[PDB]
């Protein structure tokens, strides 16, 4: 008899401590869809192709609207779309927002903003020849617009300030500074959700909303405890704005780290055990260095989240039988992935880089990164099949674009650790568009069997449809 | 500059005695100059897989009827450290061979005491 | 014959059995293959009755030299075909398995076949009775007073 | 004929099979070619019982060459479909097929086919026996004459 | 003291399952982690002559019915540039083997090296 | 966590152009770039035993069934104090191997050189 | 042979029953080694019926030596198969198995193939009655006057 | 156990081994369950222990 | 037939009165996870390794927002992470919480402010 192997999702033991962990597909993303007796398909991620050269690694991307282009900042300069029209200092990721009047940067710790005429002014305290307040303002962690006013937080104590409505390089006049103060500390990250200042602490999320107050020194934000989250993120990007609230990776203030979303009034996990390990593996350090954001094309709303030593990518739109990840890397030896900082303009979506000073574009008929091959991996979670005598191993793949016959590793293991001989088959051929990818006569299934199924192409591969006959 | 010579992977293990292979053969590693057949004193043996990671096995080696290593019926990739002794033992307890130190057949000897020596 | 040792003969029943082959992912570890060869041993000694069964050529290992498997069978062109179909069929029951009706018929085919040249040697006519008259129509013997066969 | 090699003789088998043909849109995968042509030297062989069994022509091969297939097989263009049918049925319990009823049918007639004429040459009538007249009408023709048969 | 030991420099190809040499068969050695038969991921392979005069030849390494490699008929050392992923195919052309990751160093040839790494 | 593949380090002598054991064979050790069966041109050999304790034996090496070195019925290691060239002869006198030189360089002069100019 | 020992016997039937072999990724309990050791001995014991049954060359382990594992069987190289063949067939009881239709089959076969040359042995044919004459054709005896047959 | 109190003779299997990545932790003959059974399966150890999908054949 | 048992919760009778109880996992976890015809395992509780030399017996552990730290009243001492910070009296349990300026103690009946200066 016919047995159909899910390939989204496979099991594994991990020999670190002979775990159950979970075997996640590599450069493969998960498209839900009954193509024939499969309801649903794995697609490589798209390829990167070279678009521009700038002058460094990106360092923060956002979309002006204002201005209806991508920003971008690249190592010491920042770009609208293509032309400079700036300069920033630093190495590190910076923040980004933009108004009406200009293009603010968060950068060692200052707002500087960059007008659209040209003039680039930093956020500093009223002079005090004015009548006006004078504000402790000290390093700003992160920034965000909202109703023409930048909110930024101070470093690492719990106050944010607003500026002025007319004047947008100074604080309010008479009231800019609010606190959380339902905690002991945290002002980590600031972000708008729907109309709401919302500050993310570490142990706490809170929700403000404009008072509508007139008066001279009365507060503009009144904090809404109804809409609190108990929970903080890991570090200043660990939070990107995901379904209709955001989606952050919790502090180890509560508990071990993890992948939540905000609902209402409460956060909901999307991690998996695996991932939580693959989380719990980094220190706090390696964990609030770690960048969030998110991606959108063909109906596929992935969250991409890059660490020192790891991308994940969470598939919502594929996640009916659970949280559905996977494993985003370049080269054959799991290297971190090279593209980063994604945004959509015009028709195409653009990313920036991490080791190299280019921007790339994400052509859709190529897998490979700037003319580099990609190992991409699918495998089947292991099951007990005592005296099983497989054959005619199957997989229905969707041929016919490629510059080569490319071909794909097929392997078995027996432990769910190490992995048998690889044989390799003709996945796929140019201009044919009828292959039956199989292999007729695999072995003798002892006590348990998986299966590897590693793809090294220049060429997209989509799988589906993998099948056995197990006698 | 080719400095790298294409050899063959997978070694050949065959009978002392007869041009055949020791088919379901033992190999004990343990430390240099000492019986590795002891527990106590063998050294780690791991298998290299496609990835990269080295997983750690059971001691004594299973020889198959090419006379190259299996670890359950499939060729796999063994490493361990630099220095090492071999003790190679037949299906039957039978002695074929003991290598005390398997540097000491590498065929340049003399580059050894040369690049411990003389300075870079 | 590419088919030349007790190991060789050992994978073509594995292969006919579908266990384990050279397309295979999966492989039966050393020491399976090591039982199988005590099966063919054990089974053509069976046959081979100590010279009384059937003659096949089979050389039989000698325990000094240690590996059976690597030991060429001996065996002529033309018996390796029955003799490892026949050993498919005896070690399938140690893999949960039984032979299908193809090989359990080959299997009998190639005995028989094995047994055919064999039998027709075996097939002899015993010599006359101590009783018999010699006749006196043979004329030697008249002379010679050897009016009666020997016999035996 | 078009198939004038052991390779065209496994891949019809393999095509009638239903296991690597282009009706389907399979391919013949190496490793099936090469334990095949080792199945077809087997059955040959065990067929041709040096000399003593099936004869068709089928030539040999040695291990000086080093690919099997690629060879001629010999065999005259009546025995080719005969040849192929049964290689057919020997290697289908490899992939835990069976071959169907026609496949069954179609080597049995191929094989009494293959036999046939072997067998007409093979009727043959032994001689006279040793202690037998030649008759009084035959000397009179042959002065010289023999009064018995010689036999053997 | 000793210096050298003497030892068999020629390869030797056998399949995987059985005590049998690779009679005609090919190998092609590539980047490491890939497919070899590809000359997109083809590396280079030199002769190295009785002198070592490193001469280049094409890809598919022959190898002898004795299981050793050949070039023209003639015995031949062949040498590679860095470490290689390697396909050693049957004469029927059944993947006899494939390796990712393969890396041993040439022995010969020292007196070069150590003047190359030495401080005179 | 490891650096060197699993390895057999014994030498094993098979045939030129087909795959069997050189069986009651020759090996014969002599001056570079020389023919080695003159006594002339031949040079000495040590056994090196497991401690490293070496005896001097005379130069026609037997070769046994199995390919490999023996002097009293026991595989034994063979080394000499500088380079050489190696014949491999086969059962009837046929010269199954040739190789001038063996490192490609004479370990024992070129200590003397290397003692001379490399810095300490 | 590789079979020479009551726990060589009974490791090759517990691997035929495919309750302890490699290919099943078990071992032997040494309680069942016991209980199949006891068996094979009652067996034996059974099939001997104290010479006047079928003749093997079993050695039986005698109370005094400890370990009746681990002793040599002293069976003939003939012997071995059927005998690990109906061992695995009296012990699958015990597990609430049944030997398979193989299994049975070189059961019965080899207690056959074993009785055989025993039966050519014992087919002897009684003397003649102490009433048959010797005959006159007998002359040496009629002359020493041996005129009938003895008998007995 | 057969009443689900008092537990009956203990039989030592080896549940796990170095470096040993495929065990079949099984015991072969288990005896007639008279009215009640339960099964106990403890284990002392210094590393870890991972269980699940126990079975039995049960005729 | 092959039938499974379930493991993650067995059951018994109390031998004092005969009543019907549930018999726990000792030093176990139980995954939810499929692996195979299983729907969950069961994982060994964590191991302890010595990581520190405290001055005795627990008497309370907080997570510090503030110093971003965790504290610990081990005997009669009080430690920021690793290193001593404090003195605290008493012998049992005590309450902790903590604020902009100082960790605070709630012990015998006092609540006392150790602050970071």
């Amino acid at each position: 008899p016919i047995q159909q192997l899910p390939m989204m999702k496979g099991m594994g033991k991990d020999f670190k401590n002979a775990d159950y962990i979970d075997y996640l597909p590599v450069n493969m993303l998960a498209t839900p869809k009954e193509i024939l007796n499969s309801s649903g398909y794995l697609r490589s991620f798209p390829g990167i192709t070279k678009r521009y050269d700038m002058n460094g690694v990106s360092r923060g991307v956002e979309y002006n609207t204002a201005q209806n282009a991508v920003y971008r900042v690249c190592g010491g300069k920042l770009y609208k779309g293509e032309s400079e029209v700036g300069d920033v200092a630093g190495s590190g990721r910076v923040s980004m927002a933009h108004g009406r009047t200009s293009q603010a940067v968060g950068v060692n710790g200052q707002l500087v903003e960059y007008r659209y005429d040209g003039t680039v002014k930093t956020v500093s305290n009223w002079p005090a020849d004015s009548g006006f307040t004078q504000y402790e303002l000290g390093s700003v962690r992160d920034i965000t617009r909202l109703r023409g006013r930048y909110a930024w937080s101070k470093d690492g104590t719990d106050s944010w300030f607003i500026t002025d409505l007319e004047d947008e390089s100074h604080p309010d006049r008479y009231s800019a500074q609010y606190r959380a103060e339902s905690q002991p500390d945290g002002i980590i990250g600031i972000g708008t959700w729907r109309d709401f200042i919302v500050c993310f602490g570490s142990s706490t999320i809170e929700y403000f909303s404009l008072t509508g107050a007139t008066t001279a020194g009365a507060a503009l934000y009144v904090a809404q405890p109804s809409l609190m989250v108990q929970k903080g993120i890991a570090g200043t990007y660990c939070k990107t704005p995901f379904a209709d609230s955001y989606a952050f990776i919790s502090h180890p203030a509560t508990g071990a780290p993890s992948v939540y979303i905000i609902g209402s009034g409460q956060a909901s996990p999307i991690a998996t055990a695996s991932i939580e390990k693959i989380i719990r593996s980094y220190t706090a350090e390696e964990m609030a260095t770690g960048v969030m954001e998110t991606l959108r094309f063909d109906s596929h709303e992935l969250l991409i989240i890059h660490l020192p030593r790891h991308v994940l990518v969470y598939d919502a739109s594929s996640s009916q039988n659970g949280p559905q990840w996977c494993v985003l890397k370049t080269g054959l030896y799991d290297d971190v992935y090279r593209g980063v900082d994604f945004m959509y303009e015009g028709n195409q979506i653009t990313c920036g880089d991490k080791s190299e000073a280019v921007v790339g574009q994400l052509q859709f008929d190529i897998s490979s990164q700037y003319d580099k091959q990609q190992e991409h991996l699918l495998f089947t979670p292991l099951f007990k099949a005592d005296n099983a005598r497989c054959f005619d191993l199957e997989v229905e793949s969707s041929t016919g674009v490629a510059q080569y016959a490319d071909r794909l590793f097929l392997s078995a293991t027996t432990d769910g650790i190490n992995y048998g001989r690889e044989q390799m088959i003709e996945q796929n051929e140019p201009f044919v568009y009828d292959k039956r990818v199989l292999w007729k006569r695999v072995g003798r299934i002892r006590r348990l069997i998986g299966f590897k199924l590693r793809v090294i192409t220049k060429s997209p591969v989509t799988l589906s449809g993998c099948q056995i006959r197990l006698e | 500059t080719a400095n790298v010579v294409v050899s063959n992977p997978r070694p050949i293990f065959t009978e002392s005695r007869s041009f055949k292979a020791v088919a379901n053969g033992k190999i004990y590693i343990g430390q240099i100059d000492t019986d590795p057949v002891n527990p106590a004193n063998q050294i780690p043996v791991y298998i290299e897989n496609e990835d990269g990671s080295h997983v750690q096995i059971t001691q004594p080696l299973i020889i198959n009827a090419a006379g190259k290593i299996v670890y359950n019926g499939q060729l796999v990739k063994i490493v361990t450290v630099q220095g090492h002794s071999m003790a190679i033992y037949d299906a039957n307890g039978s002695q074929v061979d003991y290598i005390a130190n398997v540097l000491k057949y590498d065929p340049d000897q003399y580059s050894i005491e040369a690049d411990k020596k003389f300075k870079y | 014959m590419q088919i030349k040792t007790k190991g060789d003969l050992v994978r073509a029943a594995l292969r006919k059995l579908g266990v384990a082959s050279d397309a295979t992912l999966t492989d039966v570890e050393p020491q399976s293959m090591q039982d199988a060869v005590d099966d063919l041993e054990a089974m053509m000694a069976e046959w081979y009755q100590d010279g009384k069964g059937i003659i096949t050529g089979y050389v039989f290992s000698d325990d000094e030299n240690p590996p059976a498997e690597g030991d060429d069978h001996g065996l002529r062109s033309s018996a390796v075909s029955a003799v490892f179909h026949n050993l498919a069929c005896r070690i399938a029951p140690d893999y949960a398995l039984e032979a299908t009706a193809k090989i359990i018929a080959t299997a009998k085919y190639g005995k028989e076949l094995l047994y055919k040249q064999t039998a027709i040697s075996r097939a002899k006519r015993a010599p006359y009775p101590s009783r018999m008259p010699t006749g006196s129509g043979n004329s030697f013997a008249n002379l010679n007073e050897w009016h009666y066969f020997p016999g035996e």
